[PDB]
């Protein structure tokens, strides 16, 4: 009846292509979010899954109506018809809007002239991740967004008091890590086309252990300790001590190996191939041990008596040593 | 008021523009200038002998018809007016997969200049393609490039050049990649000749070095400490048969 | 159902159906079946899945799109599509586990006050699966749930409809994949007891190869599932038959270091561990499975 | 066959207090329990449509709770035009009524 | 928004009743209409339901066979016969609407059939 | 492990329309592919597909042909990944059989109607069709209707019959196991005084 | 060249050249370069490739298209795309193997009486692959090898261009890969024969472990190539190496 006449009034002489104000002042624009999930973040590519309910308001002076009705509620068919800032996410490796089973985009314009438009996307956005400290390790890596096309002197971005809000934080998919906060910010960056207001959401994460733990430490611990057993056997079944020896150096390669899949191909040392290490140290000097054993029952075995018995109370008293400084000196930082 | 006459003015603007001419459709070919703003290099795979790079790619060049006097100022327009505009249909020879990214719209930027220089923007993400020499993995460095030619016009009816010629690709020295370091990139303008004409042609190259600490401490170490634990059967006597033969068996599987 | 990544898929007919009052007509036929494309023209609702993570619409080979509009101004609007959506599994009881996973439907820039949703018949027989509706390997559809509701959002309060269906895992396939070897491990681990203390290095490797195949178990086991941060009871029942194999070979260990000092403590400490070790894997076995069948 | 057991099926109250009345389901029924009042000699009318939702001219003395099997209907303020009957009714399936509760005044 | 049903019928033990109700105010292809019974003091029971816009109807197990319900669109009326009635159906019979969350927000009068020789 | 199948064919429909008919020109007509987005096409889609596509290179791979008479021809080509469930109760000793199903989405029974152009011959280049794991065995073409809460919808299936080959699976699994098992025997030719080896040999194969 | 999918990728421009009365023109050029977008709005063969699977059309930045109209009535028109084909591959003699790589082409819904194809230049000069244009790891391109021929389908006759790629496989990573292991747990599964017989567990975990090495490799070598029916020469080589060792262990079983 009226709305129709108040939307077709609207689009009379209006060009989608000119922002409001495009010779005046820049256009502020109110930005919200509301993140549904975030998603699983893999540190093999340095990237994080995210879905969000984007929102942004501005005013636009030509959607400006008299009448008794204050908002018209649409759909996302008037969303190309009238002006739509050009924002993206600056660190976004890949990122689609939804359009099942309508386009997921709301539009919403007010009687003073105000539009809402609202829209839902899932972006695939990327930060590196200084895997230093792995997995007892804390990050903090961003959601960046700004306008394209439109510098500082043409739209200025601005937070509202209740911008970010995030939903139960149980229904999401974070298996590895643990949500614990976020904070918002804003800057300036100089790009050659210009200078732009550039918005960033920070998304603070912290690894739980529990999945590395039952997939690393309890099994190396647990190798090391059955290298441990070597030392209770008598030093004349040589086969049975060389075939201890020989089998945990194995198995801890072969953890060590299955363990450094999780994490991409980074070149430094981690808090967990650390520990692995540490490890194989450990197995490999048992192994040393028995040979040194086996080499000295020969020329006298006087010295060679007291050796395992020197190492059966060295070699757990070293590895619970190692685990206390290690664990204390990473849990502290 | 500012409205109406920038309204006014980019309505005389496209009023009677042809998209199917160049500038100077039968006068001197028209001069495309190239920046490159790397966002980042994704996955540079040696299985698939590929890299991805997303970029800031931007083209500079003087559209005639796309001039006007009475306003001041640089006119920044929506991102829908690239498709009635003539742009230059620049293409990456050695490229498997691109796209632009099109959120929350299409990632692209049109502005326009009062002496008819019209500015354009897109963002890419590019597969590009690099084959390897590996006969010195990973003890070794990777120089593969990007190219950019234009695919329609000849070197007559366009030309290409770098906007600033060393300045023109920023962002290469905050690119950090998990398993290489990239040392030096450059810049390289020329012409193709193929069976169709001669076409202009940049190349922006990056010289990538690989680490060493992930091949050392995942494969190096493993096979010297395993090598060790072979010589350790030399302190076995030769009595023992059973146990010198599993550790030298098992270290030869291993 | 992807259990990997907490998703599922489903191929659905989505039927919606309301009245536009602005689409009455009066013709020789009384319901016009219309075309894919007349849907685009009028006003459709906005429906998406709350859930959904990347859902298709089919458009193979023209739009798997349905439009009927009755004389009276009715108006039936059905798609296909697939929706991929998300389902967060509770893990604990892994592979013996239950779920119910969501669909959750609204209307996206429509408000309570503006678009409601319904069933169009009986809620218990709005949502049918067809019989030969299944592609699942893993789980075993036990029906169906459906409910409605009201969000409370930043823009309004919102109508949703929620659907709910119980799946219930199969065990058959990590009964092999686990459970049997496990157990096999830990009966080959106990073999050991039954030869002589003069084979030393014979019992040893039988300890340590069974040892390492508990922990090459334990890592395929646990690669199949996701990287959950907690135990599941398939990761209980691998460390208490790593606790069994590592008992045994430390009891291994303990009679031979018992030989040559006292010979009658080790043949004891063999004889008694012969018949301990069954027992007490049967009685895990029994509470094992008693805990987990009837939960 | 949904069974609504509904409790107690004869209760005596006081003015001015509040009173609960309950509705337990056999099946599961999301929140399609619906809450009826008939006067004696009358047809029910509509008090609560879905779990906890108010019909249009209804005070907002009356409130209900739901579940997926337990559901609840509190009046706050009762006054002396309550002396009626209240039944609780399922829709999840093809509908199914409770016995039904006689409200009293003491 | 309002249902109007027929006045009180008194039959006889072994023949057909066909109870009328009318709907004024709404097209009933729009919903579905319900028929429910009370008998004196206790609670109400479904008797069955039809789809008027399709014609479909749906009877409770203890009333399948007995009941049968139809509906003219033309002048917006359902109709309830029962077929062969003993001695204890002596209730009133509402006529009902489905409402917003599938309740029955519209109710009829009620209609107090009695049954006696 | 995915329970589908991949099938490129050129899917061909052939109807007649009493407003596409003209007789001033004797010839049949081959339009450009692209005034098949003016024509009117049925809406026809595969029940058990997961995603498909028309190949668009170079253009897009589909055919428009008038005649005559009124008879429109419209072909496509479609690769498309078909969901088929399997019993994987005798792999790889198996047999499966499994479908392409074909229905018209919007148009009832009553409205369109479906049928195999030849019923027999429609349906060609499959004894020409080599899998490196299994081979057409037979193949069978049905027409239906099936019945949904809308309405009675004509159906055609295309189905396939594919038994699966075994030289592979017996050199790559079946043989093998049977080696390791022969392996296994060697345990009772050692003398029962050396323990160590046919502990070592036994535990192996096990582990094996 | 992916063997497992038995499939390959190649990317080229394709020129299509054909004769137009209808675009004739007279001005002040010779040769109209335009647009992509001009050539969506004439008439342009619908080319298909027979055996493609999953081929792409470049639009990155613009559609890469390519309408050059000449004022006689001559248009070229050239695309630039990448081609996913269907390669069908007998792998007897795996990984000794020679293959020809098929590409066919030619016109869907117009027949031999409407649109037929040929080649620009010579046949042996029209399929031109550049130098530097090998994106080939494991197969050596050794020349190009074009046919035309006529196909007749259920809608008629149509002209085929038929381009073959001959590929002659590398073996140098096959050798290292299972070759010099399988060779090399022959001659250590030979080494236990120089062994004293006083030492009956060291042979035997020698001989154990070279037969679960080879039926690792077996497996290994196997899960790369596809799951083809027959037996490839590998396959061969890996039977009798398997032969070579089995009976080694039957050898020290007898001593
Ligand atoms: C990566 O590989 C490319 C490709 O080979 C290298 O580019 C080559 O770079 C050299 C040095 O810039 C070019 O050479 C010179 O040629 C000009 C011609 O006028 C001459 O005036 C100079 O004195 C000099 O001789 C060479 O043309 C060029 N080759 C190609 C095919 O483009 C590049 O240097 C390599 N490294 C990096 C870090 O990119
Ligand atoms: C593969 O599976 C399909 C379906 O599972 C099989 O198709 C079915 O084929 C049989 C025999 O051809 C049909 O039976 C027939 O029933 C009609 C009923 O009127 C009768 O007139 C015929 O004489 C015949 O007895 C059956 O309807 C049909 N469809 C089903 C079960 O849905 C197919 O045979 C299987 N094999 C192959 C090689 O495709
Ligand atoms: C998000 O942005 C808003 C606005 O910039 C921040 O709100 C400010 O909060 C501080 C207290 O921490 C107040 O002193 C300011 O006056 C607020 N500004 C306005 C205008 O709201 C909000 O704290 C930010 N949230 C973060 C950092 O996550
Ligand atoms: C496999 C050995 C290794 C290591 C052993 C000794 C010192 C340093 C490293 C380790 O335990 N874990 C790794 O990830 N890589 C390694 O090389
Ligand atoms: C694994 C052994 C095998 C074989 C051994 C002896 C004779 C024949 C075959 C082989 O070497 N390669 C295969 O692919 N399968 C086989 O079973
Ligand atoms: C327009 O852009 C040019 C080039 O960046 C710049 O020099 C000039 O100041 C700009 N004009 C205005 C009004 O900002
Ligand atoms: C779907 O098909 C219709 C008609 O075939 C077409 O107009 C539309 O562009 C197609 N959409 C996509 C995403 O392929
Ligand atoms: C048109 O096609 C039909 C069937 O393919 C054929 O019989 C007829 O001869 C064709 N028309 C001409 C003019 O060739």
């Amino acid at each position: 009846g009226d709305v129709t006449v108040i939307l077709n009034n609207l689009l009379e002489g209006y060009d989608n292509k000119l922002r409001p104000d495009i010779g005046v002042k820049p256009t502020l624009i109110h930005t919200d979010m509301y993140v549904n999930s975030i998603g699983p973040v893999n540190a093999i590519n340095m990237e994080y899954t995210i879905d969000i309910f984007f929102a942004q308001t501005w005013y636009d002076r030509r959607l400006k109506f008299n009448s008794t009705i204050k908002v018209l509620r649409l759909n996302s068919n008037m969303v190309g018809k009238i002006w739509i800032p050009d924002t993206f996410f600056r660190n976004s490796k890949k990122a689609d809007a939804h359009w099942i089973t309508t386009p997921n985009r709301m539009l919403r314009i007010w009687n003073d002239g105000r539009v809402l438009y609202t829209l839902r996307l899932t972006i695939d956005a990327e930060c590196q991740l200084q895997l230093h400290n792995f997995p007892m390790d804390e990050h903090s890596c961003p959601l960046e967004f700004s306008s394209y096309g439109y510098p500082r002197e043409e739209i200025v971005y601005q937070w509202k008091r209740s911008s970010v809000e995030v939903g139960d934080t149980r229904s999401w998919r974070l298996y590895q890590f643990s949500f614990v906060g976020l904070r918002n910010t804003t800057e300036v960056v100089k790009t050659t086309s210009g200078d732009y207001v550039v918005m960033s959401v920070y998304f603070d994460l912290s690894r739980r252990m529990g999945y590395f733990t039952i997939q690393t430490y309890i099994p190396c611990t647990l190798i090391v300790v059955l290298s441990w057993v070597s030392f209770w056997i008598n030093k004349d079944a040589v086969p049975a001590r060389t075939s201890l020896g020989i089998t945990t150096v194995l198995t801890m390669t072969t953890l060590s190996t299955i363990a450094r899949k999780s994490l991409p191909k980074v070149s430094y040392v981690t808090a967990m191939d650390l520990f692995v290490s540490v490890c194989f140290i450990f197995v490999f000097s048992a192994l040393v041990e028995y040979g040194t054993l086996h080499y000295f029952v020969s020329s006298q075995p006087a010295r060679a008596a007291k050796m395992d018995s020197y190492a059966r109370i060295f070699f757990p008293t070293a590895f619970c040593l190692f685990n206390l400084v290690y664990w204390v000196s990473y849990l502290y930082l | 008021s500012n409205m109406s006459l920038v309204k006014e003015t980019v309505d005389r603007l496209l009023k009677g523009y042809d998209i199917r001419l160049r500038p100077d459709f039968g006068g001197p070919p028209v001069a495309v200038g190239m920046n490159i703003d790397i966002a980042s290099i994704d996955m540079v795979s040696e299985v698939n002998m590929d890299y991805t790079l997303t970029m800031y790619f931007q083209q500079a060049w003087r559209d005639k018809r796309l001039s006007y006097n009475v306003i001041p100022l640089n006119l920044t327009l929506d991102n829908r007016v690239a498709d009635q505009l003539w742009v230059p249909d620049t293409y990456f020879l050695n490229d498997k997969k691109s796209f632009v990214h099109g959120v929350t719209v299409k990632n692209r930027m049109i502005r326009l200049h009062p002496d008819g220089t019209v500015l354009y923007g897109l963002r890419i993400t590019t597969t590009a393609a690099c084959m390897m020499d590996l006969r010195r993995y990973p003890l070794d460095e990777q120089n593969c490039t990007l190219e950019i030619e234009s695919y329609g016009y000849t070197t007559d009816d366009i030309e290409f050049y770098w906007r600033g010629d060393d300045n023109a690709v920023t962002g290469v020295t905050k690119i950090e990649l998990p398993q290489f370091s990239i040392v030096d990139y450059k810049l390289i303008t020329k012409k193709v000749v193929f069976s169709t004409g001669s076409y202009p042609r940049l190349s922006l190259s990056f010289k990538l070095k690989r680490n060493i600490g992930y091949f050392i401490l995942q494969t190096y170490m493993p096979s010297i400490l395993i090598t060790i634990l072979s010589w350790v059967s030399f302190w076995i006597n030769y009595d023992a048969s059973a146990a010198r033969v599993a550790l030298g068996i098992t270290t030869v599987l291993t | 159902v992807s259990d990997h990544d907490m998703e599922y898929t489903i191929d659905v007919f989505f039927r919606q159906s309301w009245k536009d009052e602005r689409l009455k007509f009066k013709g020789p036929m009384t319901v016009l079946r219309l075309n894919n494309l007349m849907a685009s023209k009028i006003w459709t609702p906005d429906t998406f899945f709350h859930n959904g993570k990347k859902s298709v619409a089919h458009n193979m080979t023209m739009p798997n799109k349905l439009l009927r509009i009755t004389e009276d101004g009715t108006l039936l609007y059905t798609m296909r599509l697939t929706v991929r959506a998300e389902c967060p599994m509770h893990l604990e009881d892994f592979p013996m586990d239950a779920h119910a996973c969501p669909l959750k439907f609204g209307s996206y820039a429509y408000t309570r006050a503006e678009v409601v949703y319904e069933w169009t018949r009986e809620p218990a027989r709005s949502v049918v699966v067809a019989e030969d509706g299944s592609r699942l390997n893993q789980y075993d559809l036990l029906g169906q749930t459906v409910d409605s509701g009201i969000v409370q959002s930043s823009t309004g309060e919102y109508v949703v409809m929620t659907t709910h269906f119980h799946l219930k895992r199969k065990i058959g396939y990590f009964v092999i994949q686990t459970y049997l070897p496990c157990i096999m491990t830990v009966i080959l681990s106990q073999v050991s007891f039954w030869l002589n203390r003069e084979s030393v290095p014979a019992r040893t490797v039988f300890g340590v190869t069974t040892v390492l195949t508990m922990t090459t178990l334990s890592i395929s086991a646990r690669n199949s599932l996701p990287k959950v941060a907690y135990a599941t009871a398939m990761d209980w029942f691998i460390a208490v038959c790593y606790a069994f194999v590592f008992s045994a070979l430390i009891e291994f260990a303990t009679v031979n270091y018992f030989t040559k000092s006292q010979p009658a403590r080790a043949a004891k400490i063999d004889r008694l561990s012969r018949i301990a070790f069954p027992l007490l894997f049967g009685i895990f076995n029994l509470v094992y499975w008693a805990t987990y069948l009837n939960r | 066959n949904i069974v609504m057991t509904q409790s107690p099926k004869s209760m005596s109250m006081s003015v001015g207090e509040r009173v609960t009345l309950s509705c337990k389901a056999s099946e599961y029924v999301g929140t399609y329990v619906s809450w009826y009042q008939q006067k004696p000699e009358q047809s029910p009318k509509l008090l609560i449509y879905g779990a906890s939702n108010r019909y249009t001219g209804v005070p907002d003395r009356f409130t209900g709770s739901g579940s997926a099997t337990d559901f609840t209907l509190t009046i706050g303020s009762v006054q002396a035009e309550d002396l009626a009957d209240y039944h609780c009714g399922q829709s999840y399936s093809y509908p199914t009524f409770g016995a039904g509760t006689k409200l009293e005044l003491k | 928004v309002q249902l109007q049903q027929s006045g009180a019928e008194l039959v006889k033990p072994g023949a057909s009743v066909k109870l009328s109700c009318t709907a004024s105010g709404f097209n009933i292809k729009d919903t579905y209409m319900y028929w429910v019974k009370q008998r004196p003091e206790q609670g109400l029971e479904w008797i069955g339901r039809i789809d008027p816009a399709n014609g479909d109807t749906k009877y409770d197990p203890k009333f399948q066979g007995k009941a049968t319900i139809t509906t003219d669109t033309f002048s917006n009326t359902a109709y309830l016969q029962l077929s062969s009635l003993t001695s204890e159906d002596t209730a009133v019979y509402y006529c009902a609407r489905k409402g917003l969350r599938w309740a029955m927000d519209y109710w009829g009068q009620g209609t107090s059939v009695t049954v006696s020789t």
